[PDB]
């Protein structure tokens, strides 16, 4: 006869009906990803709409239970994720204009083709087309053509659509009692109802720009070493005083610097660590990569994989009779069915990925006891952090020598640990200002902090200040450069790639001090130690039922988001990077430009 | 002399659901329980009160065999002194139970592609069950004080929710057929022993 009695009764109707619709919306979505066919594209749209319409009838029923009268914090976490109207607060014209834009904004990004209208040979696809020319080319104009003429049509036919996308999603969040839409994406990190652990949506901006004041002395030395090594490749294009040009960072936007490792090696005469020539000679197949990735998680205390994991998941490209989008995604279908979908090959980059996409499944298997609305990570960048601490442990030469892959007499010296860290600094440290600046840009375009005339002037003013990247030729306001990225056009949150970095070293320093390691953090390993994986499983099993400040205190002991483990990881590199930068110019100047003539 | 018809309780082609579990009064036959240990196909064989060795030395008056189909992680609720959505609303065993509980996987007979929605269970009951009480009822569960005259609406839910049995489910969601033998001694003559 009380509201908290009817709330648990309603959620028992929800959890025993949404679980039977989320499985049929995921199994039908699995049948499309394995079979790209004209029949299976509608079965993920007919059965996918049965759950898209189910969450609208329950969101109109759950709002009859007020959240001021319930005192159980478990029910208030499931009802807060259910009473949110989302895009239902708009009219019929605005909700139809939003779905028309989102089905078209993702279309011009994917189906935007680049050709030279004067030469017949200069036409290519995107992957493995335009991604190849922007990664492994050693010319300046061959990269400039793939960078300016890529945003000459995709960065121009996405400007008036994203301009209307700002005013459409601001009314979606102003009627949901949020401030802006930028305050709606910081509502995942919000914690209310717990005393002492209250995390506001506005304290995420106070924490992200406070974590960047410690990672900036590290990035300024990584940038000054990459720029000084680009002088030997382009001696007549880059000045060694100012900033870097945009199309020389590795790919189309400059997010990851992974492809810049092949030109800026610290020591080239040293043998690079690799198991690709030790997996083909030992005759490894698509099963042995996951049979050796399973023994990593059993050795720390996490359970074995299910029997339905090995008969239903797709690991090998199934010939030419069927086409499958086999980008690596770990599939949690619900109802105890856990699969995985990737095109595996015998290489180290797919051996560390098999550790990365099985660490997602060992997270989805851990919160299976939770109710349906609490079966997710503690925040958005919390699921991708526990999946990548396994990639940081399966790449060390203590694990590659333990499974017989690496040589038994492979010498580890001072000059080997740097060459592994600079491969990791371009992928982890180098993407940190690029992840923070784009989310600094979206949170300042949704707050109304810019007018229309400085829409593209205040984006390159931030690339020349945060990431230290200039433009080769200037872009006017008719251009729109950030919409060329996947997460801006398809409207994904991008701060989940900034907090997974700061959490994956808070976790690894917590899982190496539990495994009793004596030495630097990058040579550490968590396998063959049950007292470290049982530390993590007390956090993996919580799901969303606990706030993320108490899930960090379960493994680390600090409710905040800290930097000091990440500076302790790259401390043997940052010591070397200071000693290599006595003659260079640590820091950049905004006044330089390649077209400043 | 005849054998006990255990070939109609264990090898039945279509079992029952746990809200409307069947019950077969097995009496006046020479029951052979020694081929039940040696079958090696039952995932759970727990005997409460009696022993697997004492089951061929003692004779019981009535042997009731209750058969139903439940989930994977709800087999543990079929035990004397458990609670949940099965041991309180569907099939409650008494605290002084004196029988054996069979349980085995039946994914290749009770699961079809797309869903086998023939097995149901009580999700909402206005009280708890007495031990060994079965009540088939389709009454709309009044979860408030509105009231509701049959129309399933706001805070008046249908109690019989169906099982989503599929062949690609997990171990804890696959259908486990369960037979519960409930031995007892009464004040009648007894002739059920091996």
């Amino acid at each position: 006869s009380t509201i908290e009695e009817q709330a648990k009764t309603f959620l028992d109707k929800f959890n025993h009906e949404a679980e039977d619709l989320f499985y049929q919306s995921s199994l039908a979505s699995w049948n499309y990803n394995t079979n790209i066919t004209e029949e299976n594209v509608q079965n993920m749209n007919n059965a996918g709409d049965k759950w898209s319409a189910f969450l609208k009838e329950q969101s109109t029923l759950a709002q009859m239970y007020p959240l001021q009268e319930i005192q159980n914090l478990t029910v208030k976490l499931q009802l807060q994720a259910l009473q949110q109207n989302g895009s239902s607060v708009l009219s019929e014209d605005k909700s139809k204009r939003l779905n028309t834009i989102l089905n078209t904004m993702s279309t011009i990004y994917s189906t935007g083709k680049v050709c030279n209208p004067d030469n017949p040979q200069e036409c290519l696809l995107l992957e493995p087309g335009l991604n190849e020319i922007m990664a492994n080319s050693l010319d300046y104009n061959e990269r400039l053509w793939a960078w300016e003429s890529w945003r000459s049509e995709v960065g121009k036919q996405l400007r008036p659509l994203y301009e209307e996308y700002v005013v459409l999603k601001n009314e979606m969040a102003r009627a949901n009692h949020y401030e802006d839409y930028g305050d709606y994406w910081r509502g995942d990190y919000e914690v209310n109802g717990v005393d002492g652990y209250d995390y506001s949506r506005g304290q995420l901006i106070e924490d992200v720009e406070h974590t960047f004041e410690e990672i900036k002395p590290l990035y300024e030395h990584l940038h000054a070493y990459v720029r000084a090594k680009l002088m030997n490749a382009y001696p007549s294009y880059i000045s060694p005083i100012g900033c870097l040009p945009a199309h020389l960072l590795g790919d189309m936007w400059g997010r990851f610097w992974t492809n810049l490792y092949s030109l800026t090696v610290p020591f080239g005469q040293k043998p690079n660590i690799d198991v690709t020539d030790a997996m083909v000679d030992q005759a490894w197949d698509a099963q042995r990569i996951f049979k050796e990735a399973e023994k990593f998680f059993v050795s720390v205390g996490l359970p074995n994989m299910t029997q339905g994991f090995w008969e239903n998941s797709m690991l090998t490209d199934p010939g030419n009779v069927q086409k499958a989008v086999c980008h690596p995604t770990a599939w949690d279908l619900g109802k105890g069915d856990f699969r995985i979908l990737m095109c595996t090959k015998v290489t180290m980059d797919d051996f560390l990925t098999a550790h990365h996409e099985m660490g997602h499944i060992q997270y989805d298997m851990a919160y299976a006891a939770q109710p349906f609305l609490l079966r997710n990570g503690a925040n958005e960048g919390f699921h991708e952090a526990v999946g990548e601490i396994m990639s940081l442990s399966a790449a060390t030469p203590k694990h590659l020598k333990s499974i017989g892959l690496l040589s038994p007499d492979f010498q580890e010296d001072n000059e080997t640990e740097i060459n592994f860290l600079l491969k990791q600094a371009l992928t982890i440290v180098g993407t940190l200002p690029f992840t923070y600046m784009l989310e600094k840009w979206r949170w300042m375009v949704f707050k109304g902090e810019i007018p229309k005339d400085q829409w593209m002037k205040k984006w390159w003013e931030m690339k020349r200040e945060i990431v230290g990247v200039v433009e080769p030729v200037p872009h006017d306001e008719t251009y729109c450069d950030p919409a060329s990225l996947f997460h801006v056009s398809n409207d994904y949150s991008f701060i989940r790639y900034y907090t997974r970095t700061l959490y994956q070293f808070q976790f690894q320093e917590a899982l190496c001090q539990a495994a009793k390691h004596e030495g630097p953090l990058h040579k550490c390993d968590i396998s063959n130690s049950t007292e470290a994986g049982q530390k993590l499983f007390n956090m993996l099993r919580l799901g969303k039922s606990e706030p993320w400040t108490l899930a960090l205190e379960n493994v680390v002991g600090a409710k905040n988001m800290n930097v000091r483990p990440l500076l302790n990881y790259f401390e043997p590199l940052f010591t070397w990077l200071k000693d290599q930068n006595k003659n260079s110019f640590v820091g950049w100047s905004t006044d330089w430009s390649p077209y400043a003539d | 002399t005849n054998l006990c018809p255990f070939g109609e309780v264990f090898n039945a082609t279509r079992f029952a659901s746990v809200y409307a579990w069947n019950r077969k009064r097995i009496s006046n036959c020479v029951a052979d329980y020694s081929v039940l240990y040696n079958s090696a196909s039952f995932s759970t064989f727990k005997c409460y009160g009696v022993s697997p060795t004492k089951l061929n030395d003692l004779c019981f008056t009535n042997v009731y065999a209750d058969s139903f189909v439940i989930r994977g992680d709800e087999v543990r609720q079929i035990a004397p002194g458990q609670t949940g959505k099965i041991a309180d609303y569907n099939y409650k065993l008494p605290d002084d139970f004196t029988g054996c509980v069979i349980a085995w996987n039946s994914n290749n007979l009770d699961s079809k592609v797309g869903g086998n929605y023939n097995y149901r269970y009580r999700l909402f009951r206005k009280s708890n069950l007495k031990p060994f009480e079965r009540d088939i009822s389709t009454e709309i569960y009044q979860a408030g004080s509105k009231p509701c005259n049959g129309v399933e609406g706001f805070n008046c839910y249908f109690p019989l929710q169906s099982y989503g049995f599929q062949p690609t489910n997990g171990v804890g969601y696959q259908p486990y057929r369960v037979v519960v033998l409930s031995f007892e001694l009464l004040h009648a003559p007894a002739t059920v022993c091996g």
